């Protein structure tokens, strides 16, 4: 599998936390 | 101000600013003190050497590790390692940079407290946190669900996680890692007469371990092949140019992870403790833990360890389960990369231990806030 | 505006617009709250899971049912289940849609009152009604006359009806249903060591009950056959791929409907309470009740339950009586289909509790208008 | 011939002749096998050690318990424990002595069958019986009515009884007992760095648990007192003379009986499961169960457990009920004393499984005769 | 035929028949070859002298030891030492006598293999075995349990044992022994000008070491006493009648066992490596190792070494532990006496490597059978 | 006041002020006393002559060296040599100039004490120090790390050093140097009849050694070449004009450094003792010792000695090691130049033994402070 940067991984957890904050 | 991530694991310090892709200071967590007389004046002959300084002077220093089995045993020297990390390697004043430390789970609360005392009163850092290394290793892999297997220099531990929600009763820690592998490699290299006994030689056998060793896929058949043919033998050149040759020791060394009884350790192997950790989890989530084994830490770098681990868990786990192991490249740095993510995450800025909270609550605060 | 039918029975919510042939939202009446320490970022902002989400996260949640034995025990969570039903599943604002609720008979008037308060003051619904589930179950069959046997997750009840004119003295309610069957199945699966104890495991034994169990036609001879041969054994695969095998438990579980003493329940069985309900009816109508036993509710779905019920009542009832059981397909949804009929019947538009009547008369109004 | 009573509970075997006041053989239900090399010839170096033999050699043996959660997992070693019990400890030939075994309720029928097979075909015993441990625990108190709480090494179970007539639907079994307390004590002793990991160390932490631990009367206030002052700390001396000191761990360990969520167990606590067991009973008899709580099993020996249990049930039960707990001295041996009564009761001599009945009916007989 | 025991340790051969109380051939493991011209014909002037021959001719021979640090470095001369042992000293044909060899632990497998090849193909011996010297040292004491500390001419090693079952992970070997003590004694005797440089003079300083040296009980105070007064000085007479006088060198020499840094050896002292060996053992057995320290080998003969060792371990070990040292008379011969026991033990006659097994399996057999 | 450096080595005194580039007094360490009658009055005929005085009168004096094998044997004459050094050669009053003496390592402490007594009580010098000659020899090269090979008139010694930190256990001293070369040259010049027997003739053969001798690169082939052809023969003219001719003696003389057995010395050669000294060092530093062999002392001045030493160590050392020899010009004076550096180094002014310290502590002080 290819690498992904810390920027992209941060964007994953940002998007997930936004998703749960909208679900909350 | 940009946060600071300092993975004081055992054996190697990994440190660097948060948001960087890789730790810009990686050096051994060693303090060395001159072993011999001080014959030659006109030099500082300084009392102590740390990190690459100590490696560059290895053969005249009594090397010591101040963190042992993930436990800091020697705070006077660990405070030297932190001083070196901040002022000499990262070249930064910690009183401007909130520092994300990390430690292994199931670890004496005195350590987390003394780290807190030292960070807030010696280094005056604005804020601090102490994440569990295995939780960071999920951040570095973009997961929210999985078992993490971290296997360091001093400790190995399993932490299962499911959409968050680490299962604290299913955590396991083994106290078997790269130092026990180095010392067993020294013990078996004694079987053909390469006597290594000094800590400098321990530090050379660590290099022999990293360069030559690999994990056998089928230990009995690899042992029989090494007995029947020299094809598995490899030659290595010591710092003085003495060649050594190594054979079944090459895979007998890391095999002790799967067969701890080789070092007299009673515990179940790392595959068995991985399975037993999944078996402590609720039966609904086990299928996703099997589908999300994450491997991290330097002693997971052995060639074939992912294949052997997959074979062994596929033999342990029910035949339907899709046993999958996420053992990427740079999994050696995944704990730091996970700290670099977490410390730079927008929502984590609530989580810091502020110095006001330390002035209000003393070392006890870090049991209340940190997991 | 098209009316709305929301069968808040136990175990499953069935909801959908009136005039539809089938409920477009069917999901478990479960609220689940996290059981474990939330270590990662990206959780805990959401702290309560409802319905299919609670099933998708089953193994980290303390699942709870807020309606128990047809009685709503936990209004704070039931109001969450209604919120989820209207806004997330049906995606509709209740203040435009008059809502036909339904409940079991012989049920605390505090429930019908609190449902009224919640519907008119939390959800502002234009109008509301609370039909008896068994009366609804006739409409889905097209009968005007019959015994209805409703057997849900939490309660089982018999309501005889003749051209209208439900006989309120002959209504019977048993408090024995699919939860007591699930818990007894767990107790007997313990007899060969499948220890299920968590609510996640209770929710798996519910699936085992639905997939494998059936009602024996002749319990003593089926028990002897399962004792003499393995032909009745079936294998099932747990969420982690562990296979289990089940034998006489497969029909001993639903047999407790006919022999409540298996769970220590004192009462007569469901065949006996059906017969005794017909025996409470006036002697002229009994022949048409025997000719019109209607079965409804999910726990009437067991294979062979209609055959066993017909055998047992034909043994109870006089030899001339043409004992007939109307146990159609979709009888699991017949209470909702009956509500979908009734709410769209033009004669019924007189019957709604209007919000003006609630503003005039408070919760007490729903005892005056509704049966 | 005088009957024989052999309480193969978990953790400790209690065995002795019927009519004796106390078991004359009490020893741990452990089989240990040599862990290390066999360097020193001129000795038997025998393959296996059991009971006090294994304790006397603890630090060179891999100790194992062949009965786990009240379930015999390892019949090859359990048959060694029975052989040791009969021939080495009691020094008696079982072919003359009918043996009253006992086991926990809600337990796999394969166990009761294999115990029957082993007793009648390996030990040729003239007759056998398998009483429920909680039913035995009444006889040692002299009650005919009560809710027995047995809390062993492997399982804890509640059995309400009224003039006889155990209520089988109200029986509850928890799978939480002294082994889970030992393992949690090891996990929390890790919090200040007493790393116990071997089974020998597990067997030392069992002793620490027995010597030091107690049940807090008011856990929050005891925890605050242990946080504010060292007065609750006690020192203990390990087999090598290393002193350890223990504080809030001293009552946090047995508190997990009342708060199983500490070990991640979802179930209600032992006070709540006692109350729920009384709540499964018919409402007339509950007052006499409240008046006759009987405590038995070694994990009921903690100081203050009766006071805490009485406080918690008095908070659960209605204010009028005279909550009384019968937790006498020797309640650790009450199951054996109850067997010593029952096996010597003249009414019981009808109840034995004779070997003729086993030759006629195979292992299946012990489900027909025994409760 | 009566077995034969030949302790080819370093420095001295001890050899004799099994069952004898003491080795009937004790002589130095030296080969000497003429250093000078061959001026005087009419004599054999033979090419080589061994043992007492070489000592009787010491000052014209280049003495060499063919076994160095317990490792045989010079097989061509070791085969001369074995030839001398069998044919000249014991005056016996090895083809009738099964020979128990012995070697130190953690020793190159090439040595044990070449010893096997030489015994079975040069000396045709009927059978052979290679016991660990420390395991033999228990038999001479009659213990079954203990740490053994063997301290020879070339190596020092610790082996803990418990009822059998040597703990192989806790074995330690130091490579510091009587030769390093002799060479350090030469280095410090140079401090007052007794220049010893030839191997003949090394062999005289070995005698000075044996006659005069002792181990200080409190090294700092003995050093201060030797500095303040001549009372500790002793005079010795060299082979040519030159008197020498010796002072603080008398205890500074054997002190290097406790302070290896005097010879630049980094390792912990023999008391510290004894304690660390006990600390590698499981915590249950440590009390019996403390109660059973066995000392063996010639360099344990120094006056006061048992007192110093007891003081140092009592300072290391926990205050309760009954530190006891079994340092009997004849502990110099205890390894041979242990071999004389073992080789004559009737249980051991199974253990011999027969020549048939060597013809079947070659030198590799001696890793499979022998420990 | 400017310090004073006085290298009382054997054979030649080198003395001069610190900070000078070269010793301004170099003269032989000889005392000569008239051998014959005092026939001719009218002259002082003085009792003793030293240095160039003794050389100018060589043939009527019994020349003696008061320092032999680096040991001062004759303090009454050595005090004359120091008197001559200060008052006649350097023409300076020692009571103003702190004097850096130096001596070989592994040398009787009585010498260092008597030198201290003489300097502080005969010459009243303000301060004194006694550096190891090989440590001084590094300063003249500018190294901090290296083997030093010092080869004087009386002693040869190896001292390995690494960034400082001389390894005292790896120091070796050979007692073979230019006097043994002179005496062997006299013995082999006897083979063609140049009988030299007086000390005056010994002093002429020292000149023959310095002028003619060289070290063969390949001794066997040079010996064969000198046997086959006269091309290697050289002619020399004695003080009386008698011509002598010399052949294979020309390189057989200094070959004895590499083959001490020529003079019956048993020790390994200077190449072998250099290698064995590196082999006493820890394996990490050996590569820098191989890269930094420093040669010093007059007997390293032979043509080709660096080439022969490099060949021999490259044959001894592992094939990869970059064997390098730092044998510069003026390496005869490098010990003095190193003292001229050290005595004028500002860091060293802490290190002097002050006369106050001698008045407090006597001769014993120079073992405590000086290395
Ligand atoms: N490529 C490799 N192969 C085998 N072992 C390695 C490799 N790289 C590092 N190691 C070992 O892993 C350990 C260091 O792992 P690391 O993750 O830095 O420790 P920690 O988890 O405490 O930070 C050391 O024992 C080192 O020898
Ligand atoms: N095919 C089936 N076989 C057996 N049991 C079933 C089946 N389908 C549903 N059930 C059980 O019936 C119950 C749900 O019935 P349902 O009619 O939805 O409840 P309610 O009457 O409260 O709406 C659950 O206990 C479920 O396990
Ligand atoms: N005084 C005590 N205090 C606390 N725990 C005890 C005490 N005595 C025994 N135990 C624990 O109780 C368990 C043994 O109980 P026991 O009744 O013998 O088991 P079983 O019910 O299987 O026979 C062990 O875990 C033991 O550690
Ligand atoms: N009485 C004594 N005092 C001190 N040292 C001794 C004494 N006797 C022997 N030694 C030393 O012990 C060494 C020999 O020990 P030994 O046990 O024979 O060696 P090994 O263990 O190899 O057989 C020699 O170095 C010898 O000088
Ligand atoms: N060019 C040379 N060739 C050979 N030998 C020399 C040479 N110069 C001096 N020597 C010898 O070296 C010795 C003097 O060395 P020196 O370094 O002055 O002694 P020290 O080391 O005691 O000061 C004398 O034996 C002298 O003969
Ligand atoms: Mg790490
Ligand atoms: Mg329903
Ligand atoms: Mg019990
Ligand atoms: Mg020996
Ligand atoms: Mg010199």
């Amino acid at each position: 599998a290819p690498r992904r940067s810390v920027g992209e991984l941060r964007l994953l957890f940002e998007a997930r936390c936004a998703a749960v904050a909208a679900a909350a | 101000t940009t946060a600071l991530v300092c993975d004081n694991g055992s054996g190697l310090v990994k440190a660097g600013f948060a948001g960087d892709d890789a730790p810009r200071a990686v050096f051994p967590s060693i303090v060395g003190r001159p072993r011999h007389q001080g014959v030659m004046v006109g030099m500082g002959q300084k009392d102590s050497y740390v990190g690459d300084e100590a490696q560059s002077k290895r053969g005249i220093l009594t090397l010591k590790y101040p963190i042992e089995h993930g436990i800091i045993t020697n705070w006077d020297d660990m405070e030297k390692i932190w001083h070196h990390t901040f002022y000499n390697e990262l070249r930064v004043a910690p009183e401007e940079h909130p520092t994300l430390l990390t430690e292994a789970p199931l670890n004496p609360k005195a350590n987390r407290e003394k780290m807190t005392q030292i960070m807030f009163e010696t280094f005056n850092v604005p804020a601090m946190y102490v994440a569990i290394q295995a939780v960071l290793s999920l951040y570095a892999s973009g997961r929210t669900t999985g078992i993490v297997l971290d296997s360091g220099d001093g400790v190995t531990h399993n932490v299962p996680i499911y959409e968050g929600y680490a299962l604290p009763h299913a955590i396991m820690r083994l106290d078997l890692a790269g130092r026990d592998l180095t010392d067993y490699l020294m013990k078996i290299l004694t079987e053909r007469g390469y006597s290594f006994v000094t800590t400098a030689e321990r530090e050379i056998v660590r290099d022999i371990k990293e360069k030559l060793c690999y994990v056998a896929l089928d230990f009995e058949n690899e042992m029989a092949t090494a007995a029947s043919s020299s094809s598995l033998e490899k030659s290595y050149e010591l710092p003085d140019g003495q060649v050594i040759t190594i054979g079944n020791e090459r895979f007998r060394c890391p095999e002790t992870l799967f067969q701890p009884s080789f070092i007299g350790m009673e515990s179940a192997g790392i595959h068995e403790t991985t399975y037993n950790s999944i078996m402590k989890c609720d039966i609904d989530i086990r299928k996703d833990l099997y589908a999300n084994n994450v491997m991290s830490g330097g002693t997971t770098m052995y060639p074939g360890i992912a294949d052997r681990m997959q074979k062994e868990i596929t033999a342990l786990a029910p035949s339907t389960m899709k046993i999958k192991i996420i053992a990427p490249p740079e999994r050696k740095y995944s704990v730091w990369i996970g700290g670099s993510i977490l410390a730079s995450l927008s929502t984590f800025q609530q989580m810091w231990i502020t110095k006001q909270e330390y002035d209000e609550a003393g070392p006890s605060i870090v049991h209340r806030k940190c997991f």
